């Protein structure tokens, strides 16, 4: 939108930015715990978050394990108090990760290819704590985040 | 999160710990890379029955987190590698610790070293496909490890 900006020119300028420049940090993101139950209050707060793709974590908010789509909630009975884990175990929505220095142009093309979906999570290798190096999620980026970056930048 | 290391016909798939939430997409990544065996070097935390139904066998070779594998683990790891390459040389062997960054890449490094690569070449090859995949302590023992062509034939 924004005047039908040139995607070719806009996507070229995305090379000057990375996912860390447009990502939503994990502290600011709306996320669900794997132990959450899908009663009406939970379903209501999901329906009112405005998001169609809800990150699901296990234990820590940084331990993102899967995704909840609004479509997955269409045929749940809020009186059943269906556990979110039972839903995620059924749909098994995959989750994909990138690094903070991933340039937006490559991320924009990977989103348009559909190989990983339209939401990518941003992780880093934490190698300070003694033991094996482990991944630590710090944020999330969506195709919509890339689109509004293209719209906010028309010359 | 997979990573396919290949050197002199041997193929290694460095994955992370599969979960029961996303085990189906883990199995397809194994089948996509012609993986029949999964070596688990961390503590068991997922159901192994579903993998067995799809033909994927799981071998438990766990050791302490962030350390160097004991000799019994190294010998068994080389033993299972020699068994799978003679059974099907086109078949890749999957290895995973919790995130595929530590104990699993170290076993692959030892195999690459046993095939003719210096430890700095093996580590760089792993990190080329798996960023930050070895800690300094595990590197300190990779540099001291002495190969002897234990994967010659």
């Amino acid at each position: 939108p924004l005047g039908s900006v040139n995607i070719i020119s806009g996507a070229l300028e995305l090379r000057k930015k990375t996912v860390a420049d447009v990502m939503t940090h994990i502290n600011d993101a709306f996320m669900l715990s794997l132990d959450a139950l899908l009663d009406f209050e939970t379903v209501s707060e999901i329906m009112n978050s405005g998001y169609s793709r809800i990150p699901v974590y296990d234990g820590d908010r940084k331990n993102i394990v899967t995704l909840l789509y609004i479509k997955d909630l269409a045929f749940v009975d809020t009186d059943d108090n269906t556990p979110l884990k039972t839903l995620c175990e059924f749909y098994q929505n995959p989750v994909h990760f990138v690094f903070e220095d991933y340039t937006l142009d490559i991320m924009f093309n990977q989103f348009k290819e559909g190989t990983i979906g339209h939401i990518a999570f941003v992780h880093r290798v934490n190698n300070e704590g003694d033991g094996d190096p482990f991944y630590e999620t710090v944020g999330l980026v969506t195709l919509e985040d890339v689109i509004e970056e293209l719209i906010q930048a028309e010359i | 999160m997979p990573a396919l290391i290949e050197y002199k016909g041997m193929k290694f798939l460095i994955t992370d710990r599969p979960s029961d939430i996303t085990i189906n997409h883990y199995i397809m990544e194994l089948k996509k890379n012609n993986v029949n065996t999964v070596v688990r070097v961390c503590e068991p935390s997922y159901n192994t029955d579903e993998l067995e139904t799809q033909g994927i066998t799981v071998k438990d070779l766990a050791f302490e987190d962030g350390t160097f594998p004991p000799q019994q683990v190294v010998d068994e790891w080389f033993e299972v590698l020699k068994d799978k390459y003679q059974q099907n040389p086109e078949a890749a062997v999957a290895v995973h610790c919790v995130a595929g960054l530590g104990r699993a890449p170290v076993l692959v490094a030892l195999a690459l070293i046993e095939l003719g690569l210096k430890y700095e070449a093996a580590v760089e090859m792993i990190r080329d496909k798996r960023r930050g995949a070895i800690n300094a302590k595990q590197l300190s023992f990779l540099e001291k490890y002495k190969p002897k062509a234990r994967l010659k034939h």
